[PDB]
């Protein structure tokens, strides 16, 4: 397969960062592109094979090396918030079929100041006594709010098992203050249950999210926590009422 | 040179089969690959049909290609909400072309499931421990129903999905709104959007 590291990343303007891309397949051919809204993939630079190398459409800013077969490094020296993109690494055969096989992506958010930076507030929200009366089922809402970049996995345990019936998440987050390019995020997820189910006090439910965010080495002089990877969450659990 | 797929986005009711088309304007290419991409994922190759090909099958999934016209459409049989994602299209040049592909900007698809009993109703949801947010849900309308954004700067609504409670083998689409603990009740908040007048808003 094609594997690509890292899957999140931020970086502070004039950081420099490598995206790493392998594949196992013996594949000749490697290329990267970037992913922007409406803006479609766009090749920022490949190669046909080892030690050769070309630049492709936005290779401003990219600096690339092909020394192994295996091994397609994405470069970036001095990151710009410009850079901020989903990229994508995919490989074929030579000629074969022609085939591409893409990498699962890397994240990358550029910013000029980390202070923009949050991780998410969560809660979690009771099912409604009306909606248990009137249609025998209970919906939990789960709230994911206040967090930047939109690097973040919510998911829904029940006694320690991941569900995912009766389940769904809203598929993008929405922006806190939609005018500004930095804007905060807010996501949701329902959890839908039987009233029964709802109703039993033994029944634990837990809503979290992961956040990928700065690393543990990054300079942060805010009066508040350094916002790194991790996990928020929420629960609650069953009741007779 | 150039790929364009179209349309652009398609909204259509589950159970129903699809068109998509991908046109591009060099028709010396190597080969066509259609991708399937969901939010924040990567892509998942579909078909790949090779220039000397005029179709290829997988499924409900099939696709042809007429290089002369420069042209390719994916067939989807049988909609599911399950296939609602992004579609995308790729050729590669042939002849020493650059290797160099080329990505159309895609189709979003968002197949819509059919509510057997729609039973629309918005109900308040309490706390988060207390001291929080106030949220509301707006649930169990049918799939024609919109949501539309509120006129209020302390107000959100979120977009609608559907949840599907397997064991019943009930399905049931919904909407969340919310704002801050204060002057303002959620349940005024969907009251922009086109809804049932018989929509429940039980206090």
């Amino acid at each position: 397969g094609v594997t690509q590291t890292p899957k999140f990343q931020v970086l502070k303007t004039g950081q420099s960062m490598t995206l790493q891309c392998a594949q196992d397949m013996n594949h000749e051919y490697m290329s990267w592109y970037r992913q922007d809204p409406g803006m479609g993939l766009r090749l920022i630079h490949y190669s046909v094979g080892a030690g050769i190398t070309d630049q492709g459409e936005v290779p401003n800013g990219y600096n690339v090396s092909r020394s192994t077969t295996e091994d397609f490094p994405l470069r970036l020296l001095s990151a710009a918030p410009s850079q901020t993109s989903v990229y994508f690494c995919a490989s074929s055969y030579v000629g074969n079929t022609g085939e591409l096989f893409f990498g699962e992506g890397s994240r990358l958010t550029v910013l000029e100041d980390l202070k923009n930076v949050f991780p998410p507030e969560v809660a979690v929200f009771e099912p409604s006594e009306a909606e248990i009366s009137h249609t025998q089922k209970a919906t939990l809402v789960c709230l994911a709010t206040g967090f930047y970049p939109d690097h973040v996995e919510l998911s829904w345990w029940v006694n320690g098992k991941e569900v995912h019936s009766g389940v769904c998440t809203d598929p993008q987050p929405l922006k806190e203050q939609p005018a500004l390019n930095d804007s905060r995020y807010a996501l949701s997820s329902r959890l839908r249950v039987s009233a029964t189910f709802w109703q039993d006090p033994r029944n634990h439910f837990r809503c979290q999210v992961q956040f990928y965010g700065l690393s543990e080495n990054d300079e942060w002089t805010q009066d508040r926590a350094k916002p790194v990877t991790q996990i928020v969450s929420a629960e609650a659990w069953g009741r007779a009422d | 040179q150039e790929v364009t797929q179209i349309p652009a986005a398609l909204s259509v009711p589950e159970g129903e089969n699809l068109v998509l088309n991908c046109s591009f304007t060099d028709s010396a290419i190597y080969n066509l690959q259609w991708f399937r991409q969901d939010p924040g994922k990567g892509l998942t190759s579909l078909l790949l049909i090779q220039s000397s090909q005029r179709e290829q099958t997988s499924g409900r999934l099939n696709a042809s290609l007429d290089k002369s016209s420069g042209r390719s459409t994916l067939y989807i049989a049988a909609s599911q909400p399950g296939d609602s994602a992004t579609y995308l299209c790729a050729v590669r040049p042939t002849s020493g072309g650059s290797y160099i592909p080329t990505f159309g900007r895609g189709t979003s698809l968002i197949v819509h499931p059919y509510i057997q009993n729609p039973d629309p109703a918005v109900y308040q949801l309490r706390r988060s421990k207390s001291s929080d947010k106030s949220v509301c849900l707006f649930t169990d309308f049918d799939s024609q129903t919109n949501v539309s954004q509120s006129k209020d700067s302390d107000v959100y609504i979120t977009d609608k999905c559907v949840l599907d409670m397997r064991s019943m083998d009930f399905k049931s689409n919904s909407a969340v709104a919310w704002s801050n603990k204060s002057d303002f009740a959620c349940a005024n908040a969907f009251n922009n959007s086109i809804i049932p007048e018989d929509t429940f808003f039980p206090s």
